[PDB]
RNA sequence: UAUCUGGUUGAUCCUGCCAGUAGUCAUAUGCUUGUCUCAAAGAUUAAGCCAUGCAUGUCUAAGUAUAAGCAAUUUAUACAGUGAAACUGCGAAUGGCUCAUUAAAUCAGUUAUCGUUUAUUUGAUAGUUCCUUUACUACAUGGUAUAACUGUGGUAAUUCUAGAGCUAAUACAUGCUUAAAAUCUCGACCCUUUGGAAGAGAUGUAUUUAUUAGAUAAAAAAUCAAUGUCUUCGGACUCUUUGAUGAUUCAUAAUAACUUUUCGAAUCGCAUGGCCUUGUGCUGGCGAUGGUUCAUUCAAAUUUCUGCCCUAUCAACUUUCGAUGGUAGGAUAGUGGCCUACCAUGGUUUCAACGGGUAACGGGGAAUAAGGGUUCGAUUCCGGAGAGGGAGCCUGAGAAACGGCUACC
RNA sequence: GGUCGGAUUUCCAACGGGGCCUUUCCUUCUGGCUAACCUUGAGCUUGGCGAACCAGGACUUUUACUUUGAAAAAAUUAGAGUGUUCAAAGCAGGCGUAUUGCUCGAAUAUAUUAGCAUGGAAUAAUAGAAUAGGACG
RNA sequence: ACCCACUCGGCACCUUACGAGAAAUCAAAGUCUUUGGGUUCUGGGGGGAGUAUGGUCGCAAGGCUGAAACUUAAAGGAAUUG
RNA sequence: AGAAUUUGGACAAACUUGGUCAUUUAGAGGAACUAAAAGUCGUAACAAGGUUUCCGUAGGUGAACCUGCGGAAGGAUCAUU
RNA sequence: UCUAAGGGUCGGGUACGAUCAACUU
RNA sequence: CUCUUAAGGUAGCCAAAUGCCUCGUCAUCUAAUUAGUGACGCGCAUGAAUGGAUUAACGAGAUUCCCACUGUCCCUAUCUA
């Protein structure tokens, strides 16, 4: 008898386990990325398609729907803010086919790389 | 109806509280009281000239109509001052997307101010409970 | 069962007290009063979640029964005393005054008020009736029995009370054109300005409200509360005064300061 | 006890509802009063929320009205005639409402000489002023002076004894007391 | 995030299932287990059985304290400091647990009470109670018992109690003090007729019954029964009073009565002030508790419409003894076959009645999902039901109560 | 682009709305505002037809369907904002001379079917005047 | 009674495949992933099994309705070469 | 004021004997189905399977099966102007 | 000791009243 | 396989009123059963109008068990004509 604590899981796997395309494919960035688990990838591929789903409703809708100007803005002003929307794609179609590792460069841990300081992802 | 023969009962049939004088003498000889139901349902003329008693008339009685006001088709007369219609309805079964009939047999109560027959279209009002399953009482015939 | 529940849960509370799900598993219970329990302040909530002048349900009691708060000019040293639409809660200490006044969004509001304002209060009338030994008398919408009132106040208008004594010093009509409070529904929280009412004879009265800017909508008789005509109001009435900018236009103005 | 509840007998349709919900004590009844002549023995009943109610039993008199006339008096009850829903309470001499019984009848002989004067069945100037405004008023029917020569009016008991605990009624007149001659004088 | 693969043949295209595959806020189990936040947890079989210890008591300034308790007011020789115990008043009908029963039942959404009860709040609301009401009276206030306590005992025991002796009330228990005015009843006497009178009673509220009012879309005339407020007895005639609902016999008022008769303060803390013909004289606040009625709130009970799983190897069911309805009455807080007496033969059903099963409490909801759907919901919220199985009942506003009682197994 | 990427007027266009006429009443009586007033006083005056606002009236062929609106507790689902250091979460929080204090939030979306009000009137039904008590009067 | 031409209705037949089907074949078995004219009945891998039991019909033989336990990775269709 | 006790009534636990329904369960004996085993006897089907095969029905025989009547091509014939 | 139901014969200008008598439940 | 007949007892049925052995064997009924019932069947010596196998209703027919009932009995006593 109390409030229950909403919580949700952060990643699903794929649907086949063994294949040579997936497993070589996200093993280039567990090094690239400096990654401990493909967990570490799945987490993506669940927020990316969170993402590209609220945009590819919001697609279907009218032009110039409430709704769809609403929330179509504020997904993109958030992905912008973090940097993995470039500021020239605002058009609510280039969210849907960004990219598995755009939000991958944003890490931190990547992302000190870029600002030097490290000279290996793993540094 | 056929008048009732309105003292057919053990009792005296009258109307509570509606007391004529015998010392004085009036036109109308038996003074009589009736109520309007509202709700745009008007009293038949035999209402307002008739002599049965019916204490569960909503034009005469004591009973109010307030609530649902439900339509059907008679579709059982054989009780005494008690009907039963018929609602006829459509299902919607969300998985076909298509409608299936359905009916529900409603136990009304009649006044004699109304001769309803088989098959006769008939508006209902909502009242107190009449009996064990009589909650609607025939306020107008619409069928001829 | 077996009699009255004495206990609320929280999740259970209305929503518009803005109690936080975790924390607790009750809700303050506003016990028997002048308003609905489900539409009160009860003072627990204003005096800690409100105007945060406390932080436990303590010193919300150390605060009333050394009385510091008054609600209508009465003391009312109850931990959870049901106050709802518009009543004036005097707070000696500071010398500033209050009224119960939903915002836009149909929450309530903290409302200042002048010392003068804080003399009178309004209320809708329920019913009219006739007393022992004929004497008529008026229902508003807090229990408040007026006796002998003026014999043009019919069902549904507002009343102007003295704050000191039940009598009643003015009141305004029901009629299309004068300025309405929303008090319940979608609408609520939003001055109306009827223009025009529907009977459908039968009940659920619905009257047809349109806004200053024009943005028409339909509420129920039950949940309309005539606060005087057009232009000024017979109160003060919370800053945004009731418009509902639509959703698109908050975050145009949420960004236009910063 | 007594249950009041329909979680008992059959649906309309026949059907045999099931056991559900023991029963509740706001479904109670209780023992009929079987209210007698004689020895007035009134029990209270405590009812819900208080509300004391008065289960007469054997009532001796009670407060009877002349509609006509628009007076009531006090008067003894001798006996029940007649009972429309069962002959066994007219045999018993229970008192319910709506029970045609004989009164005493007296009280109201005083009060028609006392206000008309005149006579019923077969002295200062005052009295006669009041006597001359009441005047071609005494003839109400032939049918309750003859009952006045027995000293015994029908009448019927309009309160509920088991209920209210009293006993009280009006004296049948006009078209009342035609319908109920038929039924006695019938044999 | 709309995906398939292996297996029948010597080989080939199919049908088709078997197997693989992924998820489960679905459990169990094996191996392993470094950190942080968060967190389910005797539901499944046995609503099987239970040792033990707790889980409901409660006081202010303001009901009652001589503790033969504690210190000390020193403002007090009656009390007013604190305060065990006990009476009194409230509470224990909330909460908590479980899911056995239950398939138009519960429950969901949506209506009604013009068909009822409502502790408690919140707002109003009793000049009318000395009874042959000019001694009958205490109205600066009227009686009784009892607890605590003292003392004497019973049995081994229980929250067991007896006999004797006091004292209290917001316990029980009777019981008045406040106008007037107006109106209806009888009515002495003058006696006139146009009739007036002295005098007395009744008239709060609550209960019960009977009766009356509770009207109202429009305007002018005829004369009768007699004038009807005032008359130039021509008649000017107007003032003539009426609320709410869609709707009532509604709210409310009035008349006649009935009641073994409810209420109309014999209560408590603090401050102590003004008036004089200075008497323990008269007025005088802030409150607490109580109290009749109405309204409000917290509710409760009943109730309208539609909606529930699998079953025909369940096709007819209900109606003796209640089934469907009428009348009348009882009972209820109220409607109603809820029950009784008389009467009628009615009522449901292939649009799935009735019966059976459920490893069925119902919903909000959960799992997986292109779309549709399929499965699940003992369990943090809402509503039901239960306290080992049944039945019955006291107290109270509220219980068919079980951390209440009684009986049976 | 007359403002420096922000809006307007007379606009050539498209898109959906409202009213009127073409045989086309798509009910109206007691009355108020008499209203939009033939109403004009000299260029802002004294006087038209009631729903455009109403109170009561007589009938009103009934359904299905669809648009919109109120309703459908909270939590949960989606979703806006925001420092839990990120995240699941939570509904917080942010800004100052920090010496006196100021302030934005805690929206919204979803919610089968049943019930209520409103517009539409295609689609699919229903009834009307035929041994005429048929309608206007 | 025949011949020619046309037309309605019928039992059929021949060729071809825009079309269908796994194929054999089909003017319907076509107008079905570009999937919706109306409607009734029936099937959900192979055995057990149209068996057991209960109903109901029959003089009887039997007809109609009709399982479960258990067992199994194939049964089966049409064509190709041997 | 008033305890024990007491008459009738409604509510009705519970027990005994019957009846019915449902679920498990014993049983001599009988008759099936499935699996396994290199068992015994025959060769009924698949080729015109050596009597074409199958369907309904009836009778019979150690067993596969045989025969009578009516039907079918899933026949071994799409065919005799 | 009661209650109820079950009948015959007579009277209507061109819905009832009176009298009588059975044991059946 | 063999001797053999006119044919070699078919369908049924059974220790049956028909089975010598025999109180057949198994199960049930009982504390205990040459009794009863149900099965089995190389049946001294069952069997089809010598009619075979069933069969509802019926019977002063034969037999077994159970309930009720009791002087049949344990175990006798008493009364009347
Ligand atoms: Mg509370």
């Amino acid at each position: 008898p109390r409030a229950p604590r909403t919580y949700s899981k952060t990643y699903s796997t794929p649907k086949r386990p063994y294949e040579s395309s997936r497993l070589d494919a996200e093993l280039k960035l567990a090094g690239e990325f400096g990654l401990k688990n493909k967990k570490e990838i799945y987490r993506i591929s669940f927020q990316l398609s969170k993402i590209r789903r609220a945009a590819r409703d919001l697609l279907t809708r009218d032009e110039k729907d409430p709704k769809r100007l609403f929330e179509g803005n504020a997904l993109i002003r958030r992905l912008v803010r973090v940097g993995v929307l470039s500021e020239d794609k605002k058009k609510l179609d280039y969210v849907l086919a960004l990219k598995v590792e755009d939000f991958l460069e944003r890490r931190l841990q990547t992302q000190v790389y870029k600002l030097g300081l490290a000279k290996s992802v793993h540094h | 109806s056929t008048e009732l023969t309105v003292q057919s009962e053990r009792a005296f049939q009258k109307q509570p509280h509606i007391f004529n004088n015998p010392k004085v003498k009036t036109s109308k000889r038996t003074k009589r009281w009736y109520k309007n139901a509202g709700l745009g349902f008007k009293t038949p003329k035999t209402a307002i000239e008739g002599s049965y008693i019916d204490k569960k008339c909503p034009f005469t009685g004591l009973v109010s109509i307030r609530g649902k006001i439900l339509t059907g088709t008679v579709v059982s007369t054989k009780m005494h001052r008690t009907i039963v219609i018929r609602r006829a309805y459509l299902h919607y079964i969300p998985k076909y997307n298509r409608y299936e009939k359905r009916h529900k047999n409603v136990p009304v109560h009649v006044s004699p101010a109304f001769r309803v027959q088989v098959g006769d279209i008939v508006t209902v009002g909502q009242c107190r409970p009449i009996s064990k399953t009589v909650r609607f009482n025939v306020v107008k015939v619409s069928a001829a | 069962a077996r009699g009255p529940k004495k206990h609320l849960k929280r999740l259970a509370a209305p929503h518009h007290w803005l109690l936080d799900k975790l924390s607790g598993c009750y809700a303050p219970r506003p016990s028997a009063g002048p308003h609905k329990l489900r539409e009160s302040l009860p003072l627990i909530v204003f005096l800690r979640n409100r105007l945060k002048y406390a932080l436990n349900g303590r010193e919300v009691k150390a605060i009333l029964m050394q009385r510091h708060v008054k609600v209508d000019g009465k003391v009312r040293t109850d931990t959870t005393y049901p106050a709802g639409f518009m009543d004036v809660i005097t707070l000696d200490a500071t010398n500033e005054n209050f009224r119960l006044v939903y915002d836009v969004k149909g929450r309530f509001a903290v409302h200042r008020i002048t010392d003068e304002e804080a003399s009178y209060k309004l209320g809708k009338v329920k019913k009219v009736q006739l007393g022992k030994k004929g004497v008529p008398y008026v229902v508003t919408h807090d229990g408040r029995t007026i006796r002998y009132p003026d014999p043009n106040i019919k069902v549904n208008d507002t009343v102007k009370i003295d704050l000191a004594s039940g009598k009643i010093t003015d009141f305004i009509k029901f009629d299309a054109g004068k300025l309405v409070y929303v008090t319940g529904g979608r609408n609520l929280g939003r001055i109306g300005t009827i223009v025009h009412k529907e009977r459908h004879d039968g009940g659920f009265d619905l009257v047809h409200i349109k806004d200053s800017l024009d943005n028409t909508f339909v509420t129920r008789l039950n949940n309309v509360f005539v606060i005087g005509e057009q232009g000024k109001p017979y109160i003060s009435l919370p800053k945004g005064k009731g418009i509902k900018l639509s959703i698109a236009e908050e975050r145009d103005r949420r960004r236009a300061q910063q | 006890g007594i249950s009041r509840d329909s979680r008992h007998k059959r649906s309309a349709t026949g059907a045999k509802r099931a056991q559900f919900r023991k029963k509740r004590k706001f479904e109670l009844g209780r023992q009929p009063a079987n209210t007698k002549i004689g020895a007035k023995r009134i029990h209270s009943v405590r009812t819900r929320g208080g509300n004391k109610k008065y289960r007469a039993l054997r009532i001796e008199t009670g407060n009877f009205s002349w509609a006509s006339e628009g007076i009531s008096k006090k008067t003894r009850i001798a006996g029940v005639v007649y009972h429309p829903s069962n002959n066994e309470l007219v045999r018993t001499n229970t008192l319910t409402k709506a029970a045609i019984v004989q009164i005493d009848a007296t009280p109201f002989r005083q009060w028609f000489e006392a206000h008309y004067g005149q006579t019923l069945g077969k002295k200062s100037k005052n009295a006669e002023r009041k006597w001359a405004a009441r005047a071609a008023s005494a003839k109400i029917e032939s049918s309750v002076e003859s009952q006045f020569s027995a000293g015994r009016l029908y009448a019927c008991i309009s309160s509920r004894p088991g209920q209210s605990g009293r006993c009280d009624g009006y004296i049948l007149e006009g078209e009342e007391l035609a319908f109920y001659l038929r039924r006695l004088t019938a044999k």
